[PDB]
Protein backbone atom coordinates (compact mmCIF):
# COMPACT_ATOMS: atom_id res chain seq x y z
CA UNK A 1 0.00 0.00 0.00
CA UNK A 2 1.02 3.22 -0.98
CA UNK A 3 1.40 5.59 2.09
CA UNK A 4 3.17 8.99 1.61
CA UNK A 5 3.87 10.89 4.35
CA UNK A 6 1.51 13.50 5.00
CA UNK A 7 2.73 17.51 4.02
CA UNK A 8 -1.03 19.39 4.55
CA UNK A 9 -0.45 20.52 7.98
CA UNK A 10 3.47 21.27 7.90
CA UNK A 11 4.78 25.27 7.17
CA UNK A 12 7.76 25.79 5.64
CA UNK A 13 9.21 28.26 7.65
CA UNK A 14 10.06 32.01 6.09
CA UNK A 15 14.15 31.57 5.69
CA UNK A 16 13.85 29.04 3.61
CA UNK A 17 12.28 31.38 1.16
CA UNK A 18 15.68 32.33 -0.36
CA UNK A 19 16.21 28.72 -0.14
CA UNK A 20 13.50 27.93 -2.63
CA UNK A 21 14.17 31.02 -4.90
CA UNK A 22 17.67 29.77 -5.19
CA UNK A 23 17.04 26.22 -5.90
CA UNK A 24 14.02 26.98 -8.53
CA UNK A 25 16.33 29.29 -10.32
CA UNK A 26 19.05 26.58 -10.48
CA UNK A 27 16.70 24.38 -11.59
CA UNK A 28 15.53 26.63 -14.55
CA UNK A 29 18.87 26.88 -15.14
CA UNK A 30 19.46 22.66 -15.66
CA UNK A 31 16.48 22.72 -17.72
CA UNK A 32 17.97 25.52 -20.43
CA UNK A 33 21.00 23.26 -20.70
CA UNK A 34 19.26 20.29 -21.21
CA UNK A 35 16.90 21.57 -23.79
CA UNK A 36 19.50 23.93 -25.25
CA UNK A 37 21.86 21.14 -25.56
CA UNK A 38 19.09 18.49 -26.64
CA UNK A 39 18.03 21.16 -29.73
CA UNK A 40 15.70 23.29 -28.54
CA UNK A 41 14.32 26.52 -30.37
CA UNK A 42 15.36 29.44 -28.47
CA UNK A 43 12.64 31.68 -26.84
CA UNK A 44 12.43 34.90 -28.48
CA UNK A 45 8.71 35.45 -29.12
CA UNK A 46 5.88 32.80 -28.66
CA UNK A 47 5.15 30.62 -31.78
CA UNK A 48 3.09 27.66 -31.81
CA UNK A 49 4.28 26.04 -34.54
CA UNK A 50 8.56 26.59 -34.01
CA UNK A 51 7.77 25.18 -30.19
CA UNK A 52 8.89 28.87 -28.52
CA UNK A 53 6.26 28.07 -25.69
CA UNK A 54 8.26 28.62 -22.43
CA UNK A 55 9.87 31.62 -23.77
CA UNK A 56 13.31 30.96 -21.38
CA UNK A 57 13.44 33.86 -20.37
CA UNK A 58 15.87 34.86 -17.11
CA UNK A 59 13.48 33.49 -14.30
CA UNK A 60 13.84 36.64 -12.99
CA UNK A 61 12.14 37.63 -16.03
CA UNK A 62 9.46 34.83 -15.59
CA UNK A 63 6.10 35.51 -14.84
CA UNK A 64 4.91 33.93 -10.84
CA UNK A 65 3.19 31.25 -12.70
CA UNK A 66 6.13 29.70 -14.56
CA UNK A 67 8.14 30.14 -11.60
CA UNK A 68 5.80 28.50 -9.49
CA UNK A 69 6.06 25.14 -12.02
CA UNK A 70 9.49 25.29 -9.97
CA UNK A 71 8.94 25.88 -6.81
CA UNK A 72 6.29 23.46 -5.91
CA UNK A 73 7.71 20.65 -6.06
CA UNK A 74 10.78 22.05 -3.72
CA UNK A 75 7.92 22.92 -1.68
CA UNK A 76 6.61 19.56 -1.13
CA UNK A 77 10.38 18.62 -1.03
CA UNK A 78 10.40 20.73 1.98
CA UNK A 79 7.54 19.87 3.55
CA UNK A 80 8.50 16.31 3.12
CA UNK A 81 11.78 16.74 4.68
CA UNK A 82 10.31 18.75 7.40
CA UNK A 83 7.44 16.73 8.30
CA UNK A 84 9.84 14.18 9.93
CA UNK A 85 11.33 16.22 12.84
CA UNK A 86 14.68 17.07 10.65
CA UNK A 87 16.19 20.24 11.84
CA UNK A 88 17.70 22.53 8.74
CA UNK A 89 19.44 25.67 9.15
CA UNK A 90 21.62 28.38 7.93
CA UNK A 91 24.99 28.15 9.30
CA UNK A 92 27.51 31.04 9.53
CA UNK A 93 28.31 30.09 6.07
CA UNK A 94 24.99 30.94 4.83
CA UNK A 95 25.19 33.96 7.49
CA UNK A 96 28.69 34.88 5.28
CA UNK A 97 26.69 34.58 1.82
CA UNK A 98 23.69 36.18 2.65
CA UNK A 99 26.33 39.54 3.80
CA UNK A 100 28.13 38.87 0.77
CA UNK A 101 24.58 39.05 -2.18
CA UNK A 102 17.82 37.28 -23.71
CA UNK A 103 19.19 34.39 -21.52
CA UNK A 104 22.48 32.85 -21.02
CA UNK A 105 22.45 29.98 -18.25
CA UNK A 106 24.61 29.16 -16.39
CA UNK A 107 24.60 25.65 -14.02
CA UNK A 108 27.27 24.62 -11.75
CA UNK A 109 27.87 20.93 -11.52
CA UNK A 110 26.25 18.99 -8.60
CA UNK A 111 28.02 15.97 -9.11
CA UNK A 112 31.11 17.41 -7.59
CA UNK A 113 29.65 17.57 -4.19
CA UNK A 114 30.63 14.95 -1.64
CA UNK A 115 27.45 13.80 0.36
CA UNK A 116 28.63 11.80 3.95
CA UNK A 117 26.80 8.49 5.02
CA UNK A 118 23.93 10.02 6.99
CA UNK A 119 22.86 12.61 4.51
CA UNK A 120 23.41 9.68 2.12
CA UNK A 121 21.05 7.48 3.84
CA UNK A 122 18.39 10.47 4.16
CA UNK A 123 18.58 10.52 0.74
CA UNK A 124 17.26 7.28 -0.15
CA UNK A 125 14.70 7.21 2.56
CA UNK A 126 13.21 10.60 0.65
CA UNK A 127 13.56 9.00 -2.30
CA UNK A 128 12.18 6.53 -1.33
CA UNK A 129 8.95 8.47 -0.28
CA UNK A 130 9.16 10.07 -3.82
CA UNK A 131 8.30 6.79 -5.65
CA UNK A 132 5.61 5.99 -3.09
CA UNK A 133 4.27 9.39 -3.87
CA UNK A 134 4.53 8.43 -7.64
CA UNK A 135 3.26 4.44 -7.22
CA UNK A 136 0.10 6.26 -5.25
CA UNK A 137 -0.46 8.49 -8.28
CA UNK A 138 -0.06 5.70 -10.60
CA UNK A 139 -2.06 3.31 -9.42
CA UNK A 140 -4.76 6.03 -8.46
CA UNK A 141 -4.82 6.82 -12.28
CA UNK A 142 -4.68 3.21 -13.01
CA UNK A 143 -7.43 2.28 -11.46
CA UNK A 144 -8.78 4.90 -12.73
CA UNK A 145 -8.75 3.90 -16.37
CA UNK A 146 -9.34 0.23 -15.34
CA UNK A 147 -6.93 -1.54 -16.58
CA UNK A 148 -3.44 -2.29 -16.82
CA UNK A 149 -0.64 -3.16 -14.11
CA UNK A 150 2.75 -0.75 -14.19
CA UNK A 151 5.81 -3.28 -13.33
CA UNK A 152 7.88 -0.43 -12.02
CA UNK A 153 4.60 -0.52 -9.17
CA UNK A 154 6.86 -2.63 -6.90
CA UNK A 155 7.95 -1.68 -3.50
CA UNK A 156 11.48 0.49 -3.34
CA UNK A 157 13.57 -2.22 -2.08
CA UNK A 158 12.63 -4.31 -5.11
CA UNK A 159 13.35 -1.80 -7.36
CA UNK A 160 16.49 -2.25 -9.31
CA UNK A 161 18.90 0.59 -8.87
CA UNK A 162 18.82 2.25 -12.64
CA UNK A 163 14.64 2.39 -11.52
CA UNK A 164 16.20 4.24 -8.53
CA UNK A 165 18.02 6.44 -10.37
CA UNK A 166 15.78 9.06 -10.75
CA UNK A 167 14.74 9.15 -7.09
CA UNK A 168 18.19 8.68 -5.69
CA UNK A 169 19.46 12.39 -8.18
CA UNK A 170 16.80 14.77 -7.22
CA UNK A 171 17.51 13.57 -3.44
CA UNK A 172 21.36 14.05 -3.77
CA UNK A 173 20.27 16.64 -5.89
CA UNK A 174 18.33 18.87 -3.06
CA UNK A 175 21.06 17.44 -0.38
CA UNK A 176 23.79 18.70 -2.52
CA UNK B 1 53.57 42.69 -25.24
CA UNK B 2 56.41 41.57 -23.26
CA UNK B 3 60.00 42.83 -23.69
CA UNK B 4 62.34 40.78 -24.94
CA UNK B 5 65.37 42.58 -23.35
CA UNK B 6 63.70 42.87 -19.87
CA UNK B 7 63.15 38.94 -19.85
CA UNK B 8 66.46 38.36 -21.12
CA UNK B 9 68.09 40.20 -18.36
CA UNK B 10 65.38 39.10 -15.98
CA UNK B 11 65.61 36.65 -12.87
CA UNK B 12 61.71 36.28 -12.83
CA UNK B 13 60.11 32.87 -13.59
CA UNK B 14 55.97 31.53 -13.07
CA UNK B 15 54.04 28.78 -12.88
CA UNK B 16 50.22 28.78 -12.22
CA UNK B 17 48.01 26.35 -10.81
CA UNK B 18 44.33 25.78 -11.80
CA UNK B 19 42.08 24.34 -9.47
CA UNK B 20 39.29 22.65 -11.21
CA UNK B 21 35.65 23.28 -10.90
CA UNK B 22 34.21 20.55 -8.26
CA UNK B 23 37.53 21.20 -6.39
CA UNK B 24 36.80 23.24 -3.20
CA UNK B 25 39.64 25.74 -3.27
CA UNK B 26 39.41 25.83 0.71
CA UNK B 27 41.12 22.37 0.60
CA UNK B 28 43.80 23.21 -2.09
CA UNK B 29 47.28 25.41 -0.68
CA UNK B 30 49.54 26.45 -3.54
CA UNK B 31 52.82 27.78 -3.30
CA UNK B 32 56.75 26.71 -2.48
CA UNK B 33 58.41 24.37 -0.28
CA UNK B 34 62.41 23.36 0.22
CA UNK C 1 33.82 36.35 -1.62
CA UNK C 2 32.55 33.94 -2.66
CA UNK C 3 32.62 33.63 -6.60
CA UNK C 4 30.52 31.89 -8.93
CA UNK C 5 32.77 28.85 -9.59
CA UNK C 6 31.94 28.73 -13.18
CA UNK C 7 33.59 31.41 -15.22
CA UNK C 8 36.90 29.44 -15.30
CA UNK C 9 38.96 26.91 -12.54
CA UNK C 10 40.60 29.10 -9.91
CA UNK C 11 44.16 30.03 -11.50
CA UNK C 12 46.82 30.96 -8.94
CA UNK C 13 50.34 32.10 -10.23
CA UNK C 14 53.01 31.96 -8.80
CA UNK C 15 55.90 34.29 -9.41
CA UNK C 16 59.35 34.08 -8.14
CA UNK C 17 62.27 36.63 -8.38
CA UNK C 18 65.15 34.80 -7.89
CA UNK C 19 67.29 37.80 -7.96
CA UNK C 20 65.54 38.96 -4.98
CA UNK C 21 64.21 36.40 -3.31
CA UNK C 22 60.74 37.83 -3.61
CA UNK C 23 57.92 35.01 -3.73
CA UNK C 24 54.14 36.88 -4.90
CA UNK C 25 51.18 35.53 -6.00
CA UNK C 26 48.04 36.42 -8.33
CA UNK C 27 44.89 35.21 -7.67
CA UNK C 28 43.08 36.18 -11.31
CA UNK C 29 44.58 38.92 -12.53
CA UNK C 30 45.40 40.72 -9.22
CA UNK C 31 48.41 40.32 -6.95
CA UNK C 32 47.30 38.89 -3.78
CA UNK C 33 48.48 40.73 -0.50
CA UNK C 34 50.56 38.06 0.94
CA UNK C 35 54.06 37.68 -0.08
CA UNK C 36 57.33 36.34 1.05
CA UNK C 37 61.23 36.73 1.02
CA UNK C 38 63.63 34.24 1.10
CA UNK C 39 67.09 34.11 1.94
CA UNK C 40 69.94 33.94 -0.68
CA UNK C 41 70.45 30.46 -2.31
CA UNK C 42 66.87 28.64 -1.38
CA UNK C 43 65.77 26.06 -3.73
CA UNK C 44 62.23 26.32 -4.02
CA UNK C 45 60.26 23.28 -5.46
CA UNK C 46 56.68 23.84 -6.92
CA UNK C 47 53.84 22.83 -4.07
CA UNK C 48 50.60 22.00 -4.23
CA UNK C 49 49.12 20.49 -1.24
Amino acid sequence: NPQPVDTSNITIPEKLEYFINKYAEHSHDKWSMDKLANGWIYGEIYSDSSKVQPLMKPYKLLSEKEKEIYRWPIKESLKTMLAWGWRIERTREGDSMALYNGYSPRAIDMSNVTLSRDLHAMAEMMAENYHNIWAKKKKMELESKGGGNHPLLVPYDTLTAKEKAKDREKAQDILK
Amino acid sequence: RDDYDFLMQTSTYYYSVRIFPGQEPANVWVGWIT
Amino acid sequence: PGQGRNNNGLEIGCVVDAASGLLTFIANGKELSTYYQVEPSTKLFPAVF
